């Protein structure tokens, strides 16, 4: 085992694919589901979590592999996000306005953020290139960003001056903000409220599916304007029942699982380079 | 990028003037000036005359290779990948580039047809030209041509023209120029990529360690 | 030919036979991933298929040397011919054929499969290095159309996977920054020896001693013997060939040529 | 330089490439950007131009070669919208009931039109084909087409009775209209208000990108109802803040210019065939 | 070699000439389709081209092997020599190169035009049987390179197409199990006979009889003769190839061989 | 697939390699300090973390790098100490009667550690060997177990009455329980206040490491008795003064760094991989 | 050739090879099962280990038969070819690597340099029985 | 002799009787790495 060294491997093409796993990884991990307050408000029910485990023992997942989680809101389920949890689906309703909250959310989830903290009250924080952000979470995250010029003065804002900076987040619960990748800034942000990590992105987070409920194709991960990809995570059922989505789900959740995928970072292979 | 940028050659050459190499040519020149003015013994004296050489191939202009080209060429690379340089480091590593790259070199004086090899740490040899093989050494004739006929800075030292003349067979014009230090044939040989050349200037190239 | 190879080489004189597209190489296609996850979505490496008298390596990056040192990806790829060869007339080109189409290729372990979807750039700074003992006997820099080698043991093709520095919106849509890679960039060179000399005897293109000696084995059921292999599968035959092979092979050849001579 | 002929260039498939462009052309061109006026009064701040000028300039584009231009709405921005600059950028917020209006204005903007007059009260009008439509701009067009058979005779509409006339579009400020091919029509519009002009379509306008700051993918810039393809240069992204927005654009200036390209209708290449 | 083996024929006796890469095929590209639609979205068969010494054969299916017992398609081609060969050096690879590509190809009548798009599979448990007079001759079963069929007049290619039961994302996504289908999995043999040993006479690439033959037959426009097509069409030629045909063949061809003796 | 584990990588004695892999996702890398209260009580000061990363900055850590984190008391950092950072320091600053508390909070940062959550109110638990511990944190816990029969009849404990249960750690912030490896146990703790976790430990996090600021030397990271191995990053010193604590850490902390390796580094900023 | 001519298991002091082109030395490391407190002591349960143990072999060719020509330690033939070539500084030819390198032209051991190489070494034999 | 302009024409000639030469690039490109490059003042077509 020769853990954190990028070591070639040769495979032929002769050789004869191996058999089947599906009923390894139903037998061996866990589903999750990650599902708002609404829809058991909708469904009216209580031994709907147990009918629901019955019918995933029937398609193959044993009894205590299949787990349920629910949340008040998308906005309010952005706060730290952190789905310890081996297979994950977050079914999310699509309503006018949350668009960007979706969007920030499916990105935290669906890419591997590596992040550090940031001392606002300290420091000037740079961003580097493409793939850095600043991710603030909170109850109340009002991030004020003043650039800085070559020498560390203010422009559009003074740096003693707190009111003429300019907001790029009022009271989100979630903001990945970007900035210009090349400047200096100052930032002020409520440091009692919201915390602030300065992030940059990984690989893919392919262990996270994302079921939007709701209307059309407005998710768009990557921060970048010109490129809108179609991840194959980011899936998209219409509804008007929650049941019919539940049954949707338990009836294609092979093709889910198929779509998804273990976490690169949780296996043991990549022990000594990311591994979580 | 730097905005500062108030004459960085002037500040460098401030410091640079007060180095062991500085003052040590001027102390050389004050020697002669004086004498002028005035009215293992062999390993000894051949050290001292290796320090004189070193300092008389940092102050004038040889055709060889010239082991003080080395060293501000490693210092250029250096100083270029290095992203840490404020305005007090410039000056104070310039002077060390030039005392520490190389502490250890050797010198040639050429001769009718024979060669008079001299090194700082003590060593000293004499060979013919056309085929390596060393003669008897006259350290009071080399002390005698040392002052008048130039100096060949030994970058491919007698030590490495043995081993390479003896096992990669040279021919008269390309070992006479790898001799004279010439730039043309060491690069050739690079070119080639022969162990023995490849060895001994990564072997200079970590000697300029600091 | 081979009888007079036969008595060179009885009295101890050098030998030769010459051979039109030789076989030398066993077949094996397989490929070398220098980077790689999981999920199979962002690889980098070589795949290649030595086969007959073809060589045909394709560099292939998933990125497009998007963090590359000077978005300059490298690719390296040694064939260790089993015996020497000598005037090898060799047929370089570019663009390798075969593995410039889209593929699904089962994994190195052999659990998944990968998606391979290939968009050909031009190989680049093209180094073909053809070895003797590890010393290098030819070397041809982007030199391609017909090209020979005087005797080698061993060829390095070393290519290269430069990004476009200017694009066209279409190409550059093509490569994202991103990590989505809905195509992968390649590119690929193809080597044919069309013909050659050699010393030790081997199949070709040209010559039927092969076809013929296992034609007459496996006419009378004769059993699998100690030297050769089951059928005398070629690939096996050539892939170790150690002396006693070489002896047993080279005397069975010159019988299958005299028999040959009268049995059509 | 032999403008005019159409000769064939001959190149080689093993020539190698040059050095980048990307200095020339944050050297050489001008940057240019049209946004709403809901952006400035959203960020409440006016040496905002100099602060968005100086990150350009950070990301390398001379102070005096960004240009900013704003304009009220869609609506009345797309009364005949003239891009006399160089690397053209057009945010649009996009808002319900506006999809055909920003579809028509994209689709007018985004590709180079190339317009003969129309003179309504006097000659009978018609479509040479799929590539040839009507563009009518003005303060409010209300066009009203009649078409006509082969002796001249209106079917479904009488040719002296603006009543019995039928209504195409109404009291908008651009109307890209088409109708049926090889059928010979009257128009009434308004004469006072509203010029319109018999237009057909040339290759694509590379010189300008749009950017719809607001919803899902809705921009048909293609006609026909078969083919709604997504062009590079039409971008799309979420929003909450305009200072996000900018400095998104800012970010990613060099990738929005890599998308888009120097309009090859303004160079000397072009000269004679119906350069602009 | 040509007069002998007329010699040989005039007295009866076992005749032979060796060929390398004999024309033995008629030249045929062609595609039959054993699941169709008249909208073409969902197709399944095999298109082949048979042409001089090559053939290649793609067996495609546009849902990937779903509908089908136990995920598995079986594909098989029949060749029919014309001809007996013997002691054949046969080589063999995967993934034809030819129908690897996407295409519109024109339908069964020309009526319409359908889009294929393929997406290669590697052939599984491919399996090359060498018949004569329908006696197994010889078989091969997974074993790529060169082989040698020993005496056959027909080449049964059987090959098949498994789903990939383990799927990382990527090609999950390219294989989908609703109806659209925008990507047409495809799995491909190629087999080159490069040298032969035929008992009648065939074109070759080594030799120049039949451009000498057609050459004089096209400088003084002889008019068409009975037996031999137009031109001397190859491919009209070898498809009816009746012994007094042959006969012909054989007689003009010897007499080409005495005339390239002297006249090149 | 994986980084080529399962085949060898070969090295020569006899020959110096050149070439070195250069790779960063990063801006680079952080130097992070974890202090008590009491350190910068005694300082009283406030531009001190400025002068400390200037200092840092002439040690060779960029301005951005260096980090510092206050903590109240090391019993009450224990409580799930989140490590949020890249090079970790944490200065322990010893005092008698927090032997137990100071060696168990070392035992956890120092180590990986791969939990499960453990429902304790419905199943009993084992430890499968040497390697498993049960790790119990939150604002007060008071494991009480009680260990069972083959017959699952408690031993020294009705297992109905929970007063006889067996207390093992009397309301600790964190508490690392080894109970003996083979026996069904029950378990009772305020489970509102308090979450155990059955940890197994992983090979050592070679990147926190532990200043003990104090006195003697008493931590004892393994649990063994036997064994009581001195890590490198067991670092200590002598004190009286904060101050020239700082300083000795800042003159000395590329010999720190040396000791410690970043390429143990997680996602996530918790102290023990959680895995369902 | 790939099949086993010999096999010894456990056997040490000297042992014969009739005719073999490879070795395979297979040899285990097992954990001692009884441990004195010393050796426990050494061999820890935890990761530290600052001990590391090692089990190894050594294995000398004494004598042998080539049918190709190998330098040995009780002839002087390479060192004679050597000497004479490096006295007179012979330019590098085609065949034979730098100076007689006696390690890379083992390791690179074609049949034309095996020829060069028997040819000069029955000179330098036929040498050495006149000039020494 | 091996001489280039620099608008790429270039040449190869002897020197004792200036009949030129087919040129040599990958033997050129090696030498003027090392070589001692000499000014052309009198072009090769003027000398010839
Ligand atoms: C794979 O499945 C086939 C039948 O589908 C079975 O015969 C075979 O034994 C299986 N192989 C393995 C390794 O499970
Ligand atoms: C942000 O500005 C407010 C003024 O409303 C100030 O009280 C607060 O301290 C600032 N935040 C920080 C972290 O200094
Ligand atoms: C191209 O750029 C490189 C560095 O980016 C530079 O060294 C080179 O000189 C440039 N090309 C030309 C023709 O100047
Ligand atoms: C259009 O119709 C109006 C009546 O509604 C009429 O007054 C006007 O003249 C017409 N326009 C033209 C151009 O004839
Ligand atoms: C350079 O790295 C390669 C691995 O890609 C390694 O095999 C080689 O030994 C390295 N260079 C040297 C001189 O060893
Ligand atoms: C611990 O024991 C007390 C007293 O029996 C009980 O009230 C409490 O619920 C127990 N803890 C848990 C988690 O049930
Ligand atoms: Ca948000
Ligand atoms: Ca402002
Ligand atoms: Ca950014
Ligand atoms: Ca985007
Ligand atoms: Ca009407
Ligand atoms: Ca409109
Ligand atoms: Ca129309
Ligand atoms: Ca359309
Ligand atoms: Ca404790
Ligand atoms: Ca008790
Ligand atoms: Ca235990
Ligand atoms: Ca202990």
């Amino acid at each position: 085992q020769n853990y954190g060294l990028n070591i070639p491997i040769t495979g032929s093409m002769d050789t004869v694919y191996s058999n089947s796993t599906r009923e390894e990884v139903f037998l061996t991990s866990t589903l999750c589901l990650y599902y708002p307050t609404e829809a058991s408000t909708q469904i009216s029910d209580g031994e709907w979590k147990d009918s629901l485990s019955q019918m995933f023992l029937i398609k193959g997942w044993p009894t205590g592999s299949v787990y349920f989680k629910e949340y008040s809101n998308i906005v309010d389920f952005s706060v730290d996000p952190q789905l310890y949890c081996d297979y994950n689906l977050v079914l999310m309703k699509y309503d006018q306005s949350l668009e960007l909250d979706m969007s920030e959310l499916a990105d935290l989830i669906l890419n591997e953020w590596l992040c550090n903290p940031m001392d606002i009250t300290l420091y000037y924080y740079q961003q580097s290139g493409e793939s850095n952000k600043w991710i603030s979470m909170g109850s109340s995250c009002t991030v004020k960003v003043c650039p800085l010029n070559t020498q560390t003065l203010g422009i559009g804002c003074q740096t003693t001056n707190v009111d003429s900076f300019e907001t790029v987040a009022e009271n989100e619960k979630l903001a990945i903000v970007d900035v210009v990748d090349g400047i200096n800034h100052k930032i002020n942000l409520t440091t009692t409220t919201c915390t602030i990590r300065n992030c940059k992105k990984l690989g893919p987070r392919e262990n996270v599916a994302v079921i939007q409920v709701g209307g059309a194709n407005i998710l768009d991960i990557t921060a970048d304007p010109t490129t809108n990809p179609q991840i194959e995570r980011m899936m998209r059922v219409n509804w008007k029942r929650w049941w019919q989505v539940f049954y949707t789900i338990v009836d294609y959740i092979n093709q889910i699982v198929q779509v998804m995928s273990k976490r690169s970072r949780s296996l043991n292979s990549a022990a000594f380079y990311y591994r979580v | 990028t730097i905005d500062l940028t108030k004459s960085m050659a002037t500040s460098v050459m401030k410091k640079f003037r007060k180095s062991k190499l500085a003052t040590s040519i001027s102390e050389m020149t004050n020697s002669l000036s004086d004498a002028a003015s005035s009215a293992n013994d062999i390993s000894t004296q051949t050290s001292t005359i290796g320090k004189k050489l070193r300092l008389k191939e940092m102050i004038t202009q040889t055709e060889g290779m010239s082991f003080d080209d080395i060293s501000a060429a490693v210092l250029k690379t250096k100083i270029d990948m290095s992203t840490q340089i404020g305005k007090n480091t410039l000056p104070d590593i310039v002077t060390e580039a030039s005392e520490k790259f190389i502490p250890k070199r050797s010198y040639r004086i050429l001769k009718d047809d024979e060669v008079m090899e001299i090194n700082t740490e003590g060593k000293f040899f004499a060979y013919k030209i056309n085929t390596f093989d060393e003669v008897p050494f006259d350290v009071n004739k080399f002390a005698e041509l040392v002052t008048d006929s130039p100096v060949i800075s030994a970058i491919i030292d007698f030590k490495t023209l043995k081993n390479l003349n003896d096992n990669y067979g040279i021919t008269r014009t390309e070992a006479l120029n790898l001799i004279k230090s010439n730039p043309n044939m060491l690069r050739n040989f690079i070119n080639q990529n022969n162990p023995i050349i490849r060895n001994r200037i990564e072997q200079l190239i970590l000697q300029c360690k600091l | 030919e081979y009888i007079e190879n036969w008595n060179l080489q009885n009295r101890r004189q050098r030998t030769g036979f010459v051979f039109h597209k030789p076989n030398i190489f066993p077949y094996s296609a397989s490929f070398t991933l220098n980077r790689s996850q999981p999920m199979h979505d962002n690889l980098m490496g070589t795949m290649w298929l030595n086969a007959g008298s073809e060589i045909q390596v394709a560099g292939f990056d998933y990125s497009c040397a998007l963090n590359a040192p000077a978005n300059i990806q490298q690719f390296e790829h040694i064939v260790q011919l089993r015996r020497a060869l000598t005037t090898a007339t060799i047929t370089l080109l570019p663009d390798a054929e075969r593995f410039s189409f889209p593929r699904v290729i089962n994994s190195a372990d052999g659990a998944t499969t990968w998606f391979f979807n290939p968009i050909i750039l031009r190989p680049n700074n093209v180094e073909v290095e053809f070895l003797l003992n590890g010393q290098i006997i030819n070397t041809y820099q982007a030199r391609f159309g017909t090209i020979v080698a005087r005797n080698f043991d061993t060829i390095r093709l070393s290519f290269q996977l430069m990004r476009p520095p200017n694009m066209t919106p279409a190409v550059n849509a093509l490569f994202p920054q991103a990590q989505p890679f809905q195509h992968h960039a390649t590119v690929g060179l193809t080597l044919r020896i069309e013909s050659a000399v050699c010393e030790s005897v081997l199949a070709d293109a040209n010559e039927t001693l092969l076809a013929n000696v296992t034609a007459v084995r496996q006419e009378y059921a004769i059993p699998v013997g100690p030297v050769f292999p089951p059928g005398m599968n070629w690939t096996e035959l050539i892939t170790n060939y150690s002396p006693s092979r070489e002896d047993n092979l080279q005397r069975v050849f010159t019988v299958a040529s005299i028999r040959s001579m009268l049995i059509k």
